[PDB]
């Protein structure tokens, strides 16, 4: 099949600069165009640049005049996507994508860059105890202060889905990342099943299994 | 350099009626050497990367399905959707693949309209084990409600909060077409100590009055 | 290159049969991709094959076939088993490969069923 695999995310101090991996393979990758597209959270996608693995030509956006480089490897099929001088701005997921016009579009995963000068800190995970109202009942996880995004939470180990709502984490004035995670069930069940937000954070080797008991 | 320009910026449609979505250009996008008008709409889900929908303003990719199409010309084009189904929720982007750079538009958020739904609204005070440190989160959680234009307050002592809280929405759910909202209000603890009612106070189109859910702290 | 030829320009075929179209050529590019379009009542363009064929790009219908001729400038565009819901207008488009891609496409050949 066609498949665009991209690198790996990275953390970068503001004034760095990242390159971006993207390995083509199922087809004639020195004949079609790939694009670099990113997004910023909370913001449309935004176009930076053009490639053409056969012959090298780009194409770069004026926003990023001096800072955006676009190469191509054609032993290993990859193309890299390099941005200097970068900002907390730069914050985004970046895309890879095989878009050669009046062909099929094809779409890397996506790689999250994360300008801040702030360092890797585990989570901390607080019990959000019900009492609750009359007919359903509410508890979650607050899981703050930790750096980088992302963080994993689940209920039960997977086996609690219905009803769960884990809302997009927050960034505090401390550079750190801050979420939470609810769930409604019947006032009945309070005291007839235990609660267990499974919370992981990879970054730092955050992993706590933290049990919501009513108060 | 070309400006792509969306309107309206949100479109709220029931499930199963018509969607329009419009896309005006600074310059035309026609090309006299291909006789095409070169205009592309995406389609993004939150978390997912982009999905490429209609090109040459009039082309369907494959598996795409029959409510999806595209119109226009010259500087004034259009996405349709006629028979809105719950997978259509996303952000639809047109963008400018004629002359470089290929600019895309703003977006449109296109969500489900559904019944008014008032929120249930949660007051938690802050854990015991965060009383270890020295900050202290109270949070206000909003579940269930349409549409998404939600108000939330916060008092301590019958006195206004501001410029000490933060707040976040999920995705519209795929069951009841509805959102959630989470409020925390950060305090320290010396703050939190000095100070015993504390509550949020809710308006929405879907209560007859504002909701407050408060707390007395040290009390249960 | 000139732009390639959709014959017959109409073609009348019996309900559940094998109507097949000719896409040719005169001179082909070094790197092209062939497109088969049919167009929709809503005024759109559905892509419904494509040479050389992609087994792993969805959308794709075992009914709408493209064969590439021994000379390799001429195709066919064969549906089998036609429905009465086939009936319409279709074309049949080159994209080049090339850095500055160039479009090549044919005249409307309408199918009846």
């Amino acid at each position: 099949q066609v498949q665009l695999v991209q690198s790996g995310a990275e953390v970068k101090k503001p004034g760095a600069s990242v390159k971006v991996s993207c390995k083509a393979s199922g087809y004639t990758f020195t004949s079609y165009w790939i694009n670099w597209v990113r997004q910023a959270p909370g913001q449309g996608l935004e176009w930076m640049g053009n490639i053409y693995p056969g012959s090298s030509l780009t194409n770069y956006n004026e926003k990023f005049k001096n800072r955006v480089t676009m190469t191509r490897d054609t032993s290993t099929s990859t193309v890299y996507m390099e941005l200097s001088s970068l900002r907390s701005e730069d914050t985004a997921v970046y895309y890879c994508a095989r878009l050669s016009t009046g062909t099929f579009a094809y779409w890397g995963q996506g790689t999250l860059v994360t300008v801040s000068s702030a360092s890797t800190k585990g989570p901390s995970v607080f019990p959000l105890a019900p009492s609750t109202s009359g007919g359903t009942a509410a508890l979650g996880c607050l899981v703050k202060d930790y750096f980088p995004e992302p963080v994993t939470v689940s209920w039960n180990s997977g086996a609690l889905t219905s009803g769960v709502h884990t809302f997009p984490a927050v960034l505090q004035s401390s550079g750190l990342y801050s979420l939470s995670s609810v769930v409604t069930v019947p006032s009945s069940s309070l005291g007839t099943q235990t609660y267990i937000c499974n919370v992981n954070h990879k970054p730092s080797n955050t992993k706590v299994d933290k049990k919501v008991e009513p108060k | 350099d070309i400006v792509m320009t969306q309107s309206p910026d949100s479109l709220a449609v029931s499930l199963g009626e018509r969607a329009t979505i419009n896309c005006k250009s600074s310059q035309s996008l026609w090309d006299s050497g291909n006789q095409k008008n070169f205009l592309t709409w995406y389609q993004q889900k939150p978390g997912q990367p982009p999905k490429l929908l209609i090109y040459w303003t009039s082309y369907r990719e494959s598996g795409v399905p029959d409510r999806f199409s595209g119109s226009g010309s010259g500087t004034d084009f259009t996405l349709t959707i006629s028979s809105l189904q719950a997978e259509d929720v996303a952000v639809y982007y047109c963008q400018n693949d004629y002359f470089y750079p290929h600019t895309f538009g703003g977006g449109t958020k296109v969500e489900i309209k559904r019944t008014v739904a008032a929120p249930s609204v949660f007051i938690f005070p802050p854990s015991d084990e965060q009383l270890k440190s020295g900050t202290a989160s109270v949070v206000c959680l909003l579940n269930n409600f349409y549409p998404r234009e939600a108000k939330v307050q916060w008092k301590v002592d019958n006195a206004l909060q501001s410029g000490n809280s933060q707040e976040s929405v999920t995705e519209q759910d795929s069951k009841d077409s509805t959102y959630s909202l989470s409020s925390t209000l950060t305090l320290s603890k010396a703050d939190y100590e000095k100070h015993k009612v504390y509550a949020c106070e809710v308006t929405h189109q879907g209560l007859s009055s504002p909701v407050t859910k408060s707390f007395n702290r040290g009390e249960c | 290159w000139n732009p390639p030829t959709f014959s017959p320009a109409l073609l009348v075929v019996t309900e559940g049969d094998n109507a097949t179209f000719t896409c040719s050529f005169s001179n082909t590019s070094e790197s092209f991709v062939l497109n088969w379009y049919r167009m929709s009542p809503s005024n759109q363009t559905d892509k419904l094959a494509a040479f050389p064929e992609d087994r792993s790009q969805p959308g794709q219908d075992c009914r709408f076939r493209v064969t590439q001729l021994p000379n390799g400038r001429d195709f066919h565009m064969s549906v089998v088993r036609a429905r009465r819901n086939d009936s319409g207008t279709y074309l049949c488009g080159a994209i080049s490969l090339a850095p500055k891609a160039q479009i090549k496409e044919s005249l409307r050949a309408e199918l009846r069923v």
